[PDB]
């Protein structure tokens, strides 16, 4: 009964288990480089990684 | 300007393809970073260099030679050593620190507990020692 | 911690970088660059989340 | 920053920082009939009824 | 800690005293004089138990 | 609930099932050596011996 999805950006962050990632040369890579958001810049460096 | 330093992560370390690269672009690193930051705040160019003998700074018992990043600030082998060297009363006779931009200390590492096999009479547990005896009394 | 230590931005004896890059460590921490430097190479490169 | 530009502070002689302060929480003692507390004591007098 | 700061002893710009009153900090520091004094003035003298 | 059984410098001074060390040369080893805290000077009585 205590089980959650993942419903968020902040959700795929925080854990390590699933990985994620985003078509090479893409819109979202650009977005996800200029990011100033502490959530997306820390997505940005685990893909990146 | 050259910015002496130590390859020690995270403070220096190298690309991923760092053979392809020449310059500071080689690099990366808290301390990469610092040391941008503080050349732009004070607007210098500066080269990133890693000290020979990669020691941060000694005084020689017997040739009273310092050695390492406190070796080249001493002798005017270096303008600037970014790098974590810790302000000691014996570097800071020979040369000048600025004020601590990362404070640490001694810490304790253990390594992380983890789920113990059950004890063969477990399952006791859920009641304490005293309950049970009582329970018999 | 046991006890307390501080790294510094070393330089020679008497260099007129000294006052400056002293002024700009204390910038850098009281904008708050220095603790996103560290968060940055702590944990969000960090691979245990 | 400010105050390092008119005079000369030496080496941090204590480190500090901003911290949180709670009142302590309250150490949980059991009552003595504390087993009844599951049910309502309208179902223990009901019950009994 | 949600910052890190520093208490240290200031003197006049260009004063005599500044390298001796940070030389003597720094040996405190070393010598365990300064956690010594903070120990005693904290929990020495603390009434919590 | 996973409760370490280590939380400060006083439960490694009290319990012996667990050892610690530091390295054979370096400022922890000297600073332990040199410690005139009860505690600490305890804890280097332990590891010396």
């Amino acid at each position: 009964r205590m089980v959650s999805p993942i419903e968020s950006a902040e959700d795929l962050a925080k854990q390590t288990e699933i990985a994620y990632g985003t078509l090479d040369s893409g819109s979202t890579k650009e977005f996800f480089r200029r990011s100033k958001i502490a959530v997306y810049e820390k997505m940005w460096s685990y893909m990146k990684s | 300007i050259v910015v002496t330093t130590i390859l020690e992560s995270p403070y220096v370390m190298y690309k991923k393809n760092h053979e392809q690269l020449e310059g500071n672009e080689r690099y990366e690193g808290y301390c990469v970073d610092l040391a941008y930051e503080i050349a732009k705040h004070v607007g210098i160019k500066y080269k990133l260099s890693i000290v020979g003998d990669g020691k941060y700074g000694a005084r020689d018992p017997e040739t009273k030679i310092w050695n390492g990043m406190v070796g080249e600030l001493v002798y005017g082998r270096a303008d600037i050593a970014v790098a974590p060297l810790t302000i000691t009363l014996v570097r800071e006779e020979v040369i000048d620190f600025s004020k601590p931009f990362m404070s640490l200390g001694i810490s304790i590492m253990i390594k992380k507990p983890q789920k113990s096999k059950p004890g063969v009479f477990s399952f006791l547990d859920p009641l304490a020692y005293e309950i049970w005896m009582c329970i018999v009394f | 911690n046991l006890d307390s230590k501080g790294y510094g931005v070393a330089t020679p004896k008497g260099s007129a970088l000294g006052t400056p890059v002293n002024l700009a460590v204390l910038k850098l921490s009281e904008q708050g660059i220095l603790d996103k430097l560290k968060n940055k190479w702590w944990y969000d490169k960090g691979e245990c989340g």
